[PDB]
């Protein structure tokens, strides 16, 4: 799956 | 009066606090149709979709979806089309939306490959004997030309519904480095830059909606809104320290998620309006001074 936001 | 606000919050170490708060307030619509499992592969990110209430429909009945949406700036009286980077797939419902909604110009903040990473398809020619055909949406694309500078470039495209055999010019205008997640060089460039998109006519309530977008087409893309509106804003206002950016930003918000992706685009973007309202009261010398300072090839 891809994501634009930062999560770490 | 927003030098004043901006230095409240920059004195302050505030940025971070301000922006938390916008994105704490920001609406919460349902996503519904870009959630659809058949829609997947029509979704770049999976984090960012568009409101199912203010999302752009494409004209056909196979499946009218797009991760696209329709912002619309009630009191600045200008609409903008915020999108993301297109697929490989979603090319030719890219250019059906703009053929459908009447779009002169398209605004693009972000480059076809970042960081060794692709985040847009190539959907232009690069090269004038190289047009494109989209089978899908039976639509032909030619470049017609392009004025390369230093930071930015303006191509001319035709496109072509090759049902109705009707072709129109659209304006292709590409800043070429903006950073991911990152702001322009100066508001110099910036406003160079958007001034030249709105000298060129397409942002005029005659045509439709421009279209902009980035790689998700909510980052770099809010911030090119969100500085537009405003000036458009401070133009049309007795008082314009009335104009509350951080409220416009709510506002645009409102029908697309997430639009100004970190506390410096929100910083970068006072620092945009600050300066380019000293056009806007007059003094139209500053416009020659972003040129020059921009440094354009
Ligand atoms: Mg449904």
């Amino acid at each position: 799956l891809e994501f634009y936001m930062d999560y770490e | 009066e927003m030098e004043k606000e901006f230095e409240q919050i920059d004195k302050s170490g505030s940025w971070a606090a301000i922006y938390q708060d916008i994105r704490h307030e920001a609406s919460d619509f349902p996503c519904r149709v870009a959630k659809l499992p058949k829609n997947k592969n029509r979704n770049r990110y999976r984090d960012v979709s568009p409101f199912d209430h203010s999302r752009i429909k494409l004209h056909q009945e196979d499946n009218d979806y797009i991760n696209a949406s329709l912002i619309k700036m009630e009191e600045a009286q200008r609409s903008y089309i915020l999108t993301q980077g297109p697929l490989p797939n979603t090319c030719g419902h890219f250019w059906e939306m703009v053929w459908e909604q009447k779009s002169r110009g398209v605004v693009m903040l972000n480059r076809v490959m970042e960081k060794g990473s692709l985040k847009c398809a190539q959907y232009w020619p690069q090269k004038e004997e190289k047009e494109m055909i989209f089978e899908d949406t039976n639509l032909k694309l030619t470049l017609i030309s392009e004025d390369i500078k230093s930071y930015y470039t303006v191509r001319q495209l035709e496109l072509e519904n090759l049902t109705t055999q009707e072709t129109r010019e659209i304006l292709h205008f590409h800043y070429t480095t903006w950073p991911d997640f990152g702001v322009p060089e100066s508001p110099a460039s910036f406003l160079n830059f958007l001034f030249k998109v709105r000298e060129s006519g397409s942002l005029s309530p005659e045509h439709g909606p421009v279209v902009v977008h980035s790689s998700a087409g909510i980052g770099r893309s809010g911030t090119f809104c969100l500085a537009d509106t405003c000036l458009l804003l401070m133009d049309k206002r007795k008082d314009p320290s009335s104009v509350d950016i951080k409220k416009v930003l709510l506002e645009m918000r409102k029908f697309r998620m997430g639009l100004i992706q970190t506390a410096d685009q929100l910083r970068f973007s006072y620092l945009a309006v600050i300066e380019g309202a000293k056009f806007i009261m007059g003094d139209s010398s500053v416009q020659d001074q972003w040129k020059e300072l921009s440094h354009e090839d």
